[PDB]
């Protein structure tokens, strides 16, 4: 509630930014799992962290 | 609350899980049909607190003496809403 | 803040220094709460609505 | 040094420009991303400006702040920066300048690498058929399979219907049993036609990652034990690594080369009389390891080595492939710009798309590599452009009906001339005519909070969204005088009433109580309790009682 | 909550499903209505007034 994403009249959500940075933080941190359980080559991980 | 100084120093790691309430896992923030929120995002119902006061995520408690149970279906401790915030 | 308000200043000689002039209508604006407590001090309406 | 010419000017004259800083600079790197670093540390030191314009009036007057320890730092960062060499600066520069040390081509050179990753599951493959377990897991599953407890398409992903996988699985089960029915006289030729009636089969890859995690459990198991030997023999006792080997190599079975060592007259014979029993159990493990299996602990350790030999070619084949095939992915990747992600995420999405691409590749259908990937490497960055992009996350489906709606709505607008509208998509498009309608609802983003609404001051969109669930002070000032109000009433009537009437209401206590518990308090769950209800509420009910109760009503 | 449902039972009032959110006119003006306009997406039957 400190960074809401309140409904807007018409569908339309008026949401602030650091939803937006933490699903990208949550993505890339999944995404660096996903990559570490196959094993990739270095440059894939390296460029990954 | 006449507390004192305030105090400031690093951020432990073992601390910074005493502040949490459950790791956050997946980017969803709400659910695109009904808005309820996406379990477990950047929001949450059982992360971070109910969303309607005293009421479940799923509704099964809903009155004020369940206060403090964690419903069995969306583990969603039935609090107030400020304690969203 | 609560319990403000603003306006257009104006000349108004009447006045000893130790008192500012002001609006019936801001001032039954500011002071509800005020009124409401005396309203169910003198009877005048036996619960608040 | 120059630079630090700048800096001191900067110091002095007490700013600087665009033209005096691009002056100074070091020549040769100027590739406007250092520089912004750069630009940022004289900000950073001493300096404060960076200017374009020299001045500056009372506007702002004779403004400065010393900001001591960030200048020995900043002119430090500048003078290391400028003598030693030019940092690279961002990641997706790093990330080209890290690949662009790839060797760029495999003009059927592909069909090398991928003879060493045949090379790698081949010798895998031989440890498959050689692994007893594998068999015996194979075996075990097949059971579980037929009663129904597991699926046998589950198991095995086809050979080179279930039945005749399943009379297989016999025919398998028969070669295992005939193999181990014989306990040394034709043992070979038993693994012979074990490997050559098990060697034309597969199984899922998680199916083979279970046999290969049971197999290096195994691994786990010998060389806990080969420690619970050597570093209790050796790193214990000073018997050293030759006079251990001595007898550690080539049986490497029975008890005797510790035992019997232990007698040999030596001083690690003279040391290793009290972990004889450690290692005693080490050997015994190793012996119960061999009860297991069947087959000698140098033979797993030659076994597992040739296995992790292949894994080792197979994975060096794989890396070596998706190093050349990354300009591919970036190629391909340079498409989706704007989608709604990074140009690093969709190449990170392409990354994975590859690595799968290499995993599900066979030269036996006479593809071209490049051309084959490129299918993989488009499907999984759609896949992500789909299901992480937008914010509030919509289904694969959901995208697909919407980039359906843009075509079309793209060819009815200059079709139709002007545009089309929902009544018109609804037969252009086949759908219920309000489908439309919730999607073209759906399908747009949400706007930023910190929206600059620059109409003010200086104000932003999140500072204009009320808050509409907080309870008015009205309301909360209300509600305690109701609860005042009903208290006093309620005092108003006997002790009986007003427990019946807080209980079978939920005033003054916790949720609200049932008829059976109102019973189970007065004695009678049955009519007293709603007469005793019915009546409290027709004597409240009374005008010159409940007057101010229904003056508390908002009608 | 409670007592005000207490209030309910005593009095049987139905506290409908219902939210009023009319437009009421900004508080202070005192005019004459000159002129009402009224718009409808083409799936909802024009009321009386339209
Ligand atoms: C860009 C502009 C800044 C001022 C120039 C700001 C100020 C008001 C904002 C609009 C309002 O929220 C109303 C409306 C809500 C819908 O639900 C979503 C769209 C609308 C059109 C918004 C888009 C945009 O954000 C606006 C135009
Ligand atoms: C008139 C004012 C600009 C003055 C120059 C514009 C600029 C942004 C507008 C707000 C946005 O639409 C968001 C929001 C939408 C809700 O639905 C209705 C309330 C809100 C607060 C709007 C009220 C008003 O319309 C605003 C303040
Ligand atoms: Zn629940």
């Amino acid at each position: 509630d400190l960074r809401p994403l309140v409904p807007l009249d018409g569908g339309r959500f008026a949401t602030s930014d650091l939803n937006d940075l933490y699903r990208r933080v949550i993505n890339r941190n999944n995404r660096l799992k996903r990559l570490l359980d196959l094993a990739a080559p270095d440059i894939i991980v390296r460029n990954e962290k | 609350e006449e507390f004192d100084a305030i105090k400031i120093a690093l951020a432990s790691p073992d601390m910074i899980r005493s502040w949490s309430f459950g790791e956050v896992k997946k980017p969803e923030t709400i659910n695109y049909r009904t808005f309820k929120p996406e379990r477990d995002g950047l929001f949450c119902a059982r992360i971070f607190g109910p969303v309607k006061d005293y009421e479940c995520l799923c509704g099964k408690y809903k009155r004020l003496k369940h206060r403090g149970v964690i419903c069995e279906k969306c583990g969603v401790e039935v609090t107030q809403t400020k304690v969203r915030r | 803040v609560d319990y403000s308000g603003r306006s257009v200043i104006t000349v108004g000689p009447y006045l000893r220094l130790h008192q500012c002039g002001l609006p019936k209508k801001m001032a039954l604006e500011l002071f509800k709460p005020f009124i409401y407590g005396k309203l169910e001090l003198r009877g005048l309406a036996t619960t608040i609505k | 040094s120059q630079l630090k010419l700048l800096v001191t000017r900067g110091k002095e004259q007490g700013y600087l420009t665009y033209a005096e800083v691009n002056d100074h600079l070091p020549e040769d790197i100027v590739d406007s991303d250092q520089i912004e670093d750069i630009i940022q540390m004289i900000n950073d030191m001493g300096i404060q400006v960076m200017e374009e314009a020299p001045d500056a009036d009372d506007l702002m007057l004779a403004e400065n702040t010393a900001d001591e320890d960030a200048a020995e730092a900043a002119a430090q960062v500048l003078s290391s920066v400028e003598s030693e060499i030019g940092r690279t600066t961002d990641p997706v520069r790093m990330y080209m300048r890290e690949m662009g040390t790839v060797e760029l081509l495999t003009r059927e050179g592909e069909i090398d690498i991928a003879k060493r990753i045949e090379d790698g599951i081949n010798q895998v493959q031989c440890s498959v058929a050689e692994y007893p377990e594998a068999i015996t897991y194979l075996l075990e599953q097949y059971d579980r399979v037929e009663a129904e407890e597991a699926r046998l398409s589950d198991l095995i992903t086809g050979f080179v219907d279930p039945e005749l996988a399943r009379e297989k699985f016999a025919e398998l089960r028969a070669q295992y049993v005939v193999t181990r029915d014989t306990i040394h006289a034709t043992a070979q030729e038993e693994i012979l036609k074990l490997s050559e009636v098990f060697k034309q089969f597969r199984l899922v890859p998680k199916q083979f990652d279970y046999l290969v995690n049971s197999m290096r459990v195994m691994m786990d198991r010998v060389r806990t034990q080969e420690r619970l030997i050597m570093k209790l023999c050796v790193e214990q006792c000073k018997m050293p690594k030759k006079n251990f080997i001595t007898l550690f190599t080539g049986n490497e079975t029975s008890d005797t080369w510790f035992n019997a060592a232990i007698a040999m007259n030596k001083p690690w014979s003279e040391k290793l009389h009290d972990v004889s029993e450690e290692v005693h159990r080490a050997l015994q493990k190793l012996q119960q390891i061999e009860e297991e299996t069947g087959l000698t602990i140098e033979q797993v350790k030659d076994i597992n080595r040739r296995m992790s030999i292949g894994e080792a070619k197979a994975r060096r084949a794989k890396k070596e492939m998706v190093e050349a095939n990354l300009r591919l992915v970036i190629s391909i990747a340079k498409k989706y710009t704007n989608r709604g992600l990074q140009f690093l995420d969709l190449i990170q999405e392409g990354n994975i798309g590859l690595m799968k691409a290499v995993d599900k590749f066979e030269y036996r259908r006479g593809y071209k590599f490049s051309t084959y990937a490129t299918w993989w490497i488009r499907q999984a960055i759609t896949r992500s452009i789909a299901d992480q992009a937008r914010t509030i996350r919509i289904p694969v489906h959901m995208i697909e009906t919407i980039n359906k709606l843009n075509r079309i709505s793209r060819q009815m607008l200059q079709e139709m001339g002007r545009e089309p509208t929902p009544e018109e998509l609804a037969e252009r498009m086949l759908m219920p005519e309000d489908k439309i309608r919730k999607v073209l609802k759906i399908a747009k983003e949400p706007i930023s909070m910190e929206t600059p609404i620059g109409d003010d001051e200086d104000s932003h969109l999140g500072d204009f969204i009320e808050d509409t669930t907080l309870e008015l002070p009205l309301d909360s000032a209300t509600t305690e005088s109701l609860r005042a109000a009903t208290h006093d009433v309620l005092a108003g009537l006997t002790a009986r009433e007003a427990k019946v009437l807080r209980m079978r209401f939920g005033i003054d206590m916790n949720t609200d109580y049932t008829l059976e518990e109102v019973g189970k308090q007065f004695d009678v769950t049955r009519e007293r309790i709603r007469q005793i209800e019915a009546k409290a509420l027709r004597k409240l009910r009374h005008p010159s009682r409940s007057e101010v109760l229904r003056s508390f009503l908002d009608d | 909550t409670p007592e005000e449902k207490l209030l309910r039972a005593i009095f049987g009032e139905k506290a409908s499903d219902v939210k009023d959110s009319s437009l009421r006119v900004p508080n202070g003006v005192s005019g004459t209505v000159i002129d009402v306009q009224v718009f409808t997406r083409d799936g909802v039957e024009k009321d009386k007034r339209a």
